[PDB]
Parts: C-alpha cells; structure tokens; sequence
C-alpha cells in the first residue's frame, strides 16, 4: 500500500502528459533540400536541421 | 508522569495469561454473538424509534409536494 | 540523567508522555477513535492540498482549467484531486461523530478541550468554504456570492465589511486570490490548536463510557489503543475509499462542473451535506439578519452545552430519559439536513422552520430540563 | 511444521523478520498485480484497446 | 421489401406500447388531448399525461433496448 | 409550469463498479462527434494524443490532426499564420466566442461537452434519452418559433433540433448506423471525455478492495491478539475481612 | 494616474479621448474601436515584439514603465544616453 501511494504521489510531481507532448519532434529529412538550412522550435528554443 | 499517583486502591488481585497460551477470538457462538444480540436488544427501542419517526416525516412530506404537482381535475371541468 | 533515553530526551520524551505511556481508560469504546482519525485525516488534506496547490492558478481566467488540467494531465492528480474533496467529507463524518460522542458521555465538562474543539469546528468550516471557491464552478461562484452576502445585513459595519472581504463590489478575481491563501493558511491554524486541544485534554486524561474514575484501570495508550486506532483507520478508510473510487461524484454537484457565470444564477444553490443542517436552519427564519443570527447560534450553542448540565452523572449511559432525547436530536439533524437540500416550497418551509426550532428546543430546555427530573427519579 | 520452522528462520530475529517482510512485499505485489490484472482484465474481454487494438495495428490502409 | 435499416428502438418502442402499463397511461394522454383540444377556453395541458406515458414506455424500452445495439 | 421528466436507467456496458468501457463504441462515439456535434458543440479539454492507445492508432491519430487547420502565431512579422494540425492540439473551436455561437444558433448557446455528462443530472441517461426523445408537444403547449419540443430538456423547449437521424453518417467499422446505436455511441464516448480516467480508476477501485479486506483482517487479528490479556482478565476483591 | 500629479481630471479625460481602443466583443462577437477613457492605459505602438523588431530593424524598443529602475545608472544613463549621441572614434566601424 505504502509503496504505491507514495510512488503515485511522487509521480504527481514529475512532467505532466502536456508537458510530455512537446518533449520529442520528428522532422521529415525527405523535405530539405540541400545546403538550404531549416529552423524547427523544439522546447522554446530553435533546432537547427 | 502519571503512572503511580493515580488512586489510592487495596486488595484486588487479578489474573491474566500471554496472549500466546489464549485464543484471540474465542467462543464466537457460546459467548460472542449472545451478547451482540443482547446488546441490540437493549438499545433499539430507545434509537430506532426517532429515525423511523423521521423516515415517515420524510416519506410523507416527499409525497405530498409530488402531489402538489400533479393537476386537480377540478379546475378545467367549467371550461367547455 | 534517566535510564531510557525515551524519558530524558526533550522530544522522544514528548512522543512517549502523549503516545506511549500515556494512561488511557481501560475501557473506552470505538467512539473514542475519531479524534485520532481527526488527526491523521488533517495530515491527509494538508498533503493532498499541498500536492493539489503545485498545479493551480489562482486566478478567475484559469482556476476551473488549472483544476481541469491537474486532472487530466498530471500524474496521478485525478487521484489526488478525488482524496482532497472526498477527504473533507470524511473529516466532517469524523467531527461531528468525535462531537456526538462527546454531547453523549459529557466529555464537555472538560471545558477547556472543549471550548478548543469548537474553535477547530469553526476553523474547518471557513476552511472547506473557502476551499470550495477554488475550483471556480458554479456553485462555487453563488455558493461564495449567497453566503459572503448575508454579513451585508450586519448594522452599518456590514455593507463595508463585506466590499472589504470581496476587495471589490462583486466576488471577482481578488476575492478568489485572497481565497486561496485562507485555505492554505488556515489548516495550518487548525494543526496549532489541534496542539492546545490535545494539551488540555492531557490535563485530565480521557473520559470513558461509564463517567466514572478510571485511575483504578489505566492502560498504556500503546498498544492497546495504537492498534485500536489503527484498526479504526483502515475499517473507516475502507469506505471512504470506496465510495471515493467507485462513485466519485456520489456527492458532488454538478454544477460545479460549468465555469462560474454572473449571470446565470443556478436553481438551486446548496452547499456540501456537511452544511446542509445548517443552510436549513438559515433558511427556516425569513429576514436577512435574524436568519443570520439563527445559523450563527446554530454552531455557537456548542459553547453553552457546558452549562446546561444538570444531572448529576456524567454521561448518559444510565440515562434512559436523555439517550432517547438525544436520538430525537439526532434524528432532528437528518432532518434539518434533508430540508436543506429542499427548495424553499411547502411542506418543506414549515418542516424546516419546525425542526429548527425543535433544533434549540431540545438543547437549551428539555435536556437541561429533563436532567433535573432525572436526578428526582433517583432520589437526588 | 512450517509455522515452527517460519518462526525459527523468519519470525525469531528481528533482522530476519525486517528481510522477510521485504522479499514478502517484492514477491506479493507481483503477484497481486498481475492476479489483479488478470481479473480485471477477464471481467472486460473485448473492450480495452489492448483487445481491438489488432485491427489498426498494421491491419489496416 | 427483402432487405430494409430499421431502428430496433423503434420496434421495441411499438413492443413496449403494448404494457398495460402504457395503454393505460397512454389512454389517458388521449382523452385529455381530445378534451384540450376541443376547448376554445382552457389553461389545461397534457404536459402530466404525456409524462406518464412516456415514462413508462422508456421505462420498459430501457429493459431492453441495449440489447440489440452494438 | 414545474413538471420534468427524468430518464430512465440504461444498462451501460461501463456501469458495473469493476466494468470498463468498452472502447469500440468509445471509438465510433469519436466519429459521430467528429462528423456531426463538433459542428456547432466545442471539447475544449481533449486532444488528438488523447486518443492514442484509448481508440486509436498513434498513425491515425496523427492523420485526424492533420485534416485540421490551426492558427498558430506570431511569425517574424508579427503576423498570425495557418498550420496543419499536430497531436498536441486540441479539438478545434466551431465559433471563436459565445457571442458568435448564439449568433449561429437563434441565440442559443451550444454549450462545450467536454464534462457535459458530469454536468447534468442524469450523466450519459439524460443525454441518450434527450438525443432520442424528440416529439411533438402536448395539447396546451406551444413551442415559441425557432425551438423544438423535447420532454427530456427542462422547460421543455430546447434550441438543439434533433441532430440525429438513421444513417446521417456511416461507420467506417460496418455498424448499423441507427439512431438509437448512434446515440449510444456518442455518449459513451462523452462519459469517456468527462473522465478519461474511468478505467484505471476502476482497476485501481478492485486493488484498493481486496488490499483493505486483506488488512482489515490481518489488524483485527492483530487487535484482539493484543488485547484478549485484558478481555480474558478475572480479578477478585481479598479484603483482610 | 495622471489626474492630480501633472494633470486635471478634465485634462486627462480629454487626452484619453485623443485614442480610440479595441473593445469587443459585441452582440456578434464582433470586436470594435472606441474613444478611450481615463481607466485605459497607455496605447501600445505595435501588437507585438515581432512586429516592433520589423519597424525598427530588427530592433525591440523596450517598454518604458520601469526603465529608469531597470538600467544602471537610472535617469542619468537615460539622460547621458539621449544627449550623448556622437561619431565612432578612430577603428570603431559601426553596422548599418
Ligand atoms: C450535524 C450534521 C448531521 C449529519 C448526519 C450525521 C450522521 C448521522 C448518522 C447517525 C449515527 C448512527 C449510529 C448508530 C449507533 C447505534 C448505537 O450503538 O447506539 C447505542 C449506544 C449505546 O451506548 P451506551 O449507552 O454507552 O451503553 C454501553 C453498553 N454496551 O450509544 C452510543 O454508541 C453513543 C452515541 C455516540 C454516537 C453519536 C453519533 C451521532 C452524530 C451526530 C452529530 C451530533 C451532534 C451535534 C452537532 C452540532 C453541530
Ligand atoms: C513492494 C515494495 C518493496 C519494498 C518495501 C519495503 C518495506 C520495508 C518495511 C520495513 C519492515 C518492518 C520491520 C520492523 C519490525 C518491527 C516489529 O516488531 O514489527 C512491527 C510491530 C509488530 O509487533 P510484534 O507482532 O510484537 O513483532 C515482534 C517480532 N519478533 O507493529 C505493528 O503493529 C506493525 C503493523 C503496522 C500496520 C499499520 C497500517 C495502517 C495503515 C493503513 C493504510 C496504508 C498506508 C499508506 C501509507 C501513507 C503514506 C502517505
Ligand atoms: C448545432 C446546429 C448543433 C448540433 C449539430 C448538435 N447540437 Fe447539441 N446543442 C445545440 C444547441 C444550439 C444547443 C442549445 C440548447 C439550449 O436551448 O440551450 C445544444 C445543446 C446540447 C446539449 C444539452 C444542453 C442542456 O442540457 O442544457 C447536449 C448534451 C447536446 N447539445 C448534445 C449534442 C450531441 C451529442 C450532438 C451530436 C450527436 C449535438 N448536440 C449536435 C446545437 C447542436
Ligand atoms: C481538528 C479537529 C479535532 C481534532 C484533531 C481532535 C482531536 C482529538 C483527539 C485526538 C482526542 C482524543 C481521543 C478521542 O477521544 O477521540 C480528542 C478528544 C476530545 N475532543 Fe477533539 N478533536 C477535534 C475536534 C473537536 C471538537 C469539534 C470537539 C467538540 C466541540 C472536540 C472535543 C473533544 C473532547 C471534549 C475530547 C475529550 C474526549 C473524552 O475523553 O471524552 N474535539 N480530540
Ligand atoms: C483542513 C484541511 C482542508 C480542507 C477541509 C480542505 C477542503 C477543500 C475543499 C472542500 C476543496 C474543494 C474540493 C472540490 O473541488 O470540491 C478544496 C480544494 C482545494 N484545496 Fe483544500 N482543504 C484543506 C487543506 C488544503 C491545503 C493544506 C491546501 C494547500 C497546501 C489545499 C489546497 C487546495 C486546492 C489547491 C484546492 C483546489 C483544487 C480542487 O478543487 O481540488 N487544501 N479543499
Ligand atoms: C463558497 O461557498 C461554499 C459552500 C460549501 O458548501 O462549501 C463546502 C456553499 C455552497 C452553496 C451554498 C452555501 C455554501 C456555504 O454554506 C455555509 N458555509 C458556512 C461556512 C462557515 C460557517 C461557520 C457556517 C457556514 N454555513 C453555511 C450554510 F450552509 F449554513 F449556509
Ligand atoms: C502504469 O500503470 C498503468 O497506468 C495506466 C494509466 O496511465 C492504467 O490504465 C493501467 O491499468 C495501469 O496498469
Ligand atoms: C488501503 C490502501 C489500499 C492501497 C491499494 C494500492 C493499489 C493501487 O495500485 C495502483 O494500481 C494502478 C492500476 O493497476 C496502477 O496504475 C498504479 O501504478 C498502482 O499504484
């Protein structure tokens, strides 16, 4: 009993499912053409591809 | 402290045995249950009288305000 | 120095003279466990709320949402939202049992335990009306509107203190925030004097079911009554739980799941079952003022219970004339209860100013009445 | 007589008795979790994802 | 007809008409409607009547209904 | 003028304290809602990734999103801008506030259905009865233009006309479309909305059960144990007499 | 704020009436303008950073409510800075 409650609890604390959701990207490598750089926000901050 | 300047007590002896040379929960039907009736017998006399002078309460006044609801024959019988 | 350090050490000392070696009455029934049920069910709000108030925003743009957001996305914060609302529910089952018991074996002539567990009852009831604008629902927006009203109707100091509580002419937005740290203040004022009602209590030692001295048959408040009380936990805990996962708005409005709006006024505004009673008994006297002076005094008796005791024994465990008396005004208060969840229409309207009346009836006449007889019946 | 030999291996030793209520806990929620699962899981054939799950899960377009 | 969609609710619905629950209840809807509608002068409604009827034939549809509905 | 009608009780397939729902008709629920009531009802607290491994695949998930246009904003000029939809958005709005939505609707208000059966007595009974239950008014009763005779909704008069008919949609897994089935459907899947958390909840219901029987035993045991020193206890008075 | 430090409560009532402000919504959901009232503030120049940056060259002019308490020096930066405008000495080459 004590082990659960208090994991559930804990748990409370760490990312929440929105939070989770903005966690990974995928970016489609088949739709940047050559040299030519793309910029994608990635957590707030931008993610150069 | 309050462990030994409790009362002032004389001549009483009492006898007990470790809980491990007796039964935690002994003569359930001998002893147990003759009791719980005898306790409930005692009681509901003076207890379930008001809650079930309260259910009728209840009961009646619930009805009664539905019965206000419903529609009186008697007010559409001069409407031809 | 003293042999174990359990009685030397200003601290382990205190554990032990209060949970230990505490002398408790041989005999003291399951209606001696609530007040320990009190206890561990305000640790549980505090940390439930605690766990609850890492995720809301106190403010009316985002309350209902932020509430809305810690039960669909954080961890588990379904779970803890459900054991907070449901928790104060099973506080106030606990209280006024804890109460009960106490009008019934006259534990109040320990006036000064007493006269603290009355304050605690009123600390707690602020504490979940406040608690209950948070969520910033429907009700909780009429329910704080209605209410926080009535003291408009208090002579001259009134319409002021009432703009002054609102911090505005409406409940708006600085109302809620100044909401939310009431009710993150006050529990902590209820664990305090918790302290002091345990202290005085202390003093004396407690009551037991026959009313007489127990100095003859004391037992070691462990293990005796750890393991009783222990036990009482989980038997209580069961259904809490139960109720709580199985039926989770079982007790709950649901207005309150639609954003508060000013201009719509529900139907029918009624509190939480725990305020019922006393909604009935505010309800029953017609005239802003005097009705609210009837629920004032509703909760206020309760510091006179200690001078209305005439009978020369202490509880009433033989006392047939008073046990009966005192399921009247038990069955007197599912009444009260039930007509607070009743609109203002006839018969509900003469039920309720009746059960009211018979409310303080019973409690300022007849027992103190009734008692006096009894002691003639017994040649006294 | 395991209640005899329980006694004297697990129950006599405070120590002993501390590490049996650990590895009793780390074996008993196992097996009541699944157990628990397995229940409920029975008592709801066909209407969890993980049931109909099949017919999207590469069955499909 | 040889092959048709039909609403089970509707079956169910005409099969529970049959109570004598219903054609009880649903008697008296018709004689105050006649009665209601053949008056120039009246406050009178069937709202009562008609609550009635239909509480009964949901009532019996409920029963029933889930049954036949995936 | 204060008669109602209240719905009838039916036996939803997630009413048993241990019955989950059953996530078929979660799914087709999903379209209904999807094709028909998102038309003017917003679900303002459920996201696309709130399908995935409840009633969808994370592929098709991702595809519901797509066939979505979200205004996202600011750009470089400070100018708002259109995107294709992603898992992270939610259910899209049908009017920008409610001044719009009355506008588009008599007046009338359709109200978000995120926790519409939490909101009214009766949860998913109401709404089933409500959807299936439109019909001409008694004799005495005029319905002012513009608004439908329902019993079901309090007042009787309700601004919703019957959204709701036999095959006004197909099912994409081969379901009778009947209005009936429907209707079950989309309220299943509104109890879902209103608390995703049904399932687990129950499931953790059925633990928390045999746990407290389990240690309400143990603890009596424990309990009596203790205290049958005192419970056997004899004692006499030996006076020096 | 301005009514009784450096203006009439007339006076600010009128200089509030020189700016229009959005409202809204309405019966239609439909924002609006309106003449201002003295419970506005202070007109914003442009909707948002992004589009301030675009006015100015990629520059953010700040806003101005707290920064003389927001800068080292205060009032004398502000006013050393405003009065202190010159040519680059030799070396220094500043981008257009
Ligand atoms: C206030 C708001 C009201 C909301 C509702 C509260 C819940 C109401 C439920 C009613 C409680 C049912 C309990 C039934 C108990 C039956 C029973 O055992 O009664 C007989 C039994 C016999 O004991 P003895 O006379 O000592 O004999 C010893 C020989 N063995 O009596 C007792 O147990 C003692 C009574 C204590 C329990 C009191 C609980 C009632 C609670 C209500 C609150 C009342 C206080 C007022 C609050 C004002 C604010
Ligand atoms: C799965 C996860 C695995 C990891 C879990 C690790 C758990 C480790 C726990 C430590 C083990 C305890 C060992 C101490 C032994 C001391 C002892 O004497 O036993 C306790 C002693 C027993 O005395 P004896 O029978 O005389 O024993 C004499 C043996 N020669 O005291 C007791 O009564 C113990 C029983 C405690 C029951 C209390 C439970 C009541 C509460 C119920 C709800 C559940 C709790 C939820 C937690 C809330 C947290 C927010
Ligand atoms: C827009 C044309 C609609 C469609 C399509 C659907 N609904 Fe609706 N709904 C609409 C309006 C304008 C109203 C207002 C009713 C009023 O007079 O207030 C509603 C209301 C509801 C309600 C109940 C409201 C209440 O009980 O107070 C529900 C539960 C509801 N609508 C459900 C619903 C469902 C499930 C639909 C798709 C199957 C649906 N509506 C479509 C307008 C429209
Ligand atoms: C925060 C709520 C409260 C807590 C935490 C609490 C706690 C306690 C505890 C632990 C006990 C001892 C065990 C017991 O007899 O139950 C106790 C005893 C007592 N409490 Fe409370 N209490 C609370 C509220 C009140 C209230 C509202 C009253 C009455 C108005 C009250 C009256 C008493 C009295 C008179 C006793 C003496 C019991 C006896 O021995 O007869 N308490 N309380
Ligand atoms: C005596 C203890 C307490 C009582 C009786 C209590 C009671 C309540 C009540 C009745 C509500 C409304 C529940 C509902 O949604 O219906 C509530 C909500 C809340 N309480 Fe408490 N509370 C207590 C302590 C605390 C504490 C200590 C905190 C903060 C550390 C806290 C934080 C909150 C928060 C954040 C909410 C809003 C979210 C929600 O509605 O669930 N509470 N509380
Ligand atoms: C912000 O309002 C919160 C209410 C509530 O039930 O809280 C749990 C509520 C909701 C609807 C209607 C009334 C209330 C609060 O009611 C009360 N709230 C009270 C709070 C403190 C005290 C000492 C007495 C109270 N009495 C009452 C009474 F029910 F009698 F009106
Ligand atoms: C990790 O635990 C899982 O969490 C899920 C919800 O997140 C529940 O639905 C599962 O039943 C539970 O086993
Ligand atoms: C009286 C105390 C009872 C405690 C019961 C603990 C059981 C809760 O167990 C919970 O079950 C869920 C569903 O499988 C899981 O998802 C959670 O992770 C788990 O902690």
């Amino acid at each position: 009993a004590a082990k659960n409650v208090v994991t559930q609890f804990i748990s409370s604390l760490s990312a929440s499912a929105d939070v989770l959701a903005l966690s990974k990207i995928e970016i489609k490598l088949s739709d940047i053409p050559e040299g030519k750089n793309v910029a994608f926000k990635w957590r707030g901050k931008p993610l150069f591809v | 402290i309050h462990f030994g300047n409790l009362a002032r007590v004389r001549h009483i002896i009492t006898y007990s045995l470790s809980p491990f040379e007796q039964r935690a929960i002994p003569n359930i039907f001998s002893d147990a249950l003759p009791n719980v009736w005898r306790r409930f017998s005692s009681q509901v006399f003076k207890v379930a009288p008001p809650f079930l002078g309260a259910y009728l309460l209840y009961s009646w006044g619930t009805q009664e305000f539905e019965r206000l609801k419903r529609k009186n024959p008697a007010d559409y019988e001069n409407d031809q | 120095m003293a042999p174990n350090i359990r009685k030397s050490h200003p601290l382990l000392k205190m554990i032990n003279n209060s949970l230990i070696d505490l002398p408790a009455p041989s005999n003291i029934s399951a209606w001696w466990n609530f007040g320990s049920l009190l206890a561990v069910c305000l640790m549980t709000q505090i940390l439930t709320g605690l766990l609850l108030a890492m995720h809301y925003t106190a403010d009316t743009s985002l309350a209902f949402s932020s509430v809305a957001h810690t039960c669909r996305n954080v961890q588990y914060g379904w779970l803890i939202r459900n054991l907070h609302a449901n928790g104060a529910s099973f506080f106030f089952i606990c209280i006024f049992l804890h109460i009960g018991r106490g009008l019934y074996y006259g534990s109040y002539l320990y006036k000064e335990t007493w006269n603290t567990g009355v304050i605690l009852l009123l600390t707690l009831m602020a504490t979940a009306f406040v608690g209950y604008v948070l969520p910033w629902g429907q009700m909780s927006f009429w329910g704080a509107t209605v209410i926080t009203n009535l003291f408009s109707a208090i002579p001259y100091i009134g319409h002021t203190l009432v703009e002054w509580a609102w911090g505005g002419f409406s409940v708006d937005n600085p109302t809620l925030t100044r909401f939310f740290a009431l009710h993150f203040l006050l529990p902590f004022a209820i664990a305090g004097i918790t302290i002091i009602h345990l202290t005085f209590l202390h003093e004396s030692g407690s009551n037991n079911p026959l009313g007489i001295s127990s100095d003859s048959d004391k037992i070691p408040f462990h293990p005796y009554y750890s393991f009783k009380d222990i036990l009482g936990l989980t038997l209580m805990l069961t259904p809490f739980l139960t109720l709580a996962l199985f039926s989770p708005n079982l007790l709950g409005d649901p207005e309150n799941f639609t954003p508060a709006n000013p201009l719509v006024t529900p139907p029918h505004i009624k509190p939480e079952w725990y305020f019922l009673f006393a909604y009935a008994i505010l309800r029953s006297i017609p005239n802003k003022l005097g009705g609210v002076l009837a629920l004032a005094a509703s909760v206020l008796i309760l510091f006179l219970i200690p001078f209305l005791h005439k009978s020369k024994q202490r509880t009433m465990t033989f006392r047939p004339l008073s046990q009966t008396l005192f399921w009247l005004l038990v069955a007197n208060l599912l009444i009260l209860t039930w007509i607070g969840s009743q609109p203002v229409e006839h018969p509900f309207i003469i039920i309720g100013q009746m059960a009211s009346l018979s409310y303080f009836t019973i409690l300022l006449i007849l027992f103190p009445t009734i008692g006096t007889l009894e002691n003639k019946m017994l040649n006294y | 007589a395991l209640l005899r030999q329980a006694y004297s291996a697990l129950f006599r030793r405070t120590s002993t008795f501390a590490l049996t209520v650990v590895l009793g806990a780390v074996l008993f929620e196992r097996a009541f979790d699944q157990g628990a699962d397995a229940i409920f899981e029975h008592l709801n054939e066909g209407k969890l994802w993980k049931h109909i799950k099949h017919k999207y899960e590469a069955s499909e377009e | 007809e040889e092959e048709e969609l039909v609403d089970p609710l509707t079956t169910i619905r005409e099969h529970c008409e049959q109570t004598e629950k219903c054609v009880k209840a649903r008697e008296r809807l018709e004689l105050c409607d006649a009665r209601v509608s053949s008056r120039s002068h009246t406050e009178e409604q069937c709202t009562e009547e008609l609550f009635d009827f239909l509480h009964a034939r949901d009532h019996c549809v409920a029963h029933k209904l889930f049954n036949k509905l995936k | 003028g204060e008669l109602e009608l209240h719905p009838p009780a039916f036996p939803w397939s997630h009413g048993g304290p241990l019955s989950a729902l059953d996530h078929s008709s979660v799914r087709r629920g999903f379209q209904v809602y999807k094709q028909v009531c998102s038309a003017c009802h917003s679900m303002d607290y459920v996201a696309f990734r709130n399908l995935i491994g409840v009633t969808h695949t994370e592929a098709e998930a991702k595809a519901l999103a797509e066939e979505v246009e979200v205004q996202d904003g600011p750009d470089e000029n400070g100018e708002l801008f259109m995107r294709p939809g992603k898992i992270s958005d939610y259910f899209p709005k049908p009017y920008p506030n409610p001044e719009a939505a009355r506008a588009a609707n008599n007046g009338a208000l359709p109200p978000d259905l995120s926790y519409i059966v939490n909101a009214r007595h009766g949860g998913e009974d109401y709404v089933f009865s409500l959807l299936t239950g439109y019909c001409d008014p008694p004799a005495g009763v005029v319905v002012r233009e513009g608004l439908h005779y329902n019993p079901y909704f309090p007042g009787q008069a309700i601004g919703m006309a019957p959204p709701i008919y036999n095959e006004i949609l197909e099912y994409d897994d081969g379901t009778p479309a009947t209005m009936s089935q429907i209707a079950k459907d989309v309220c299943t899947f509104l109890r879902w909305a209103a608390e995703p958390e049904h399932d687990q909840r129950k499931r953790m219901g059925l633990k928390m059960l045999l746990i407290s029987a389990l240690l309400t035993s143990l603890l009596y045991y424990m309990k009596r144990h203790k205290w049958s020193v005192l419970k056997s206890r004899k004692m006499a008075y030996r006076p020096p007499k």
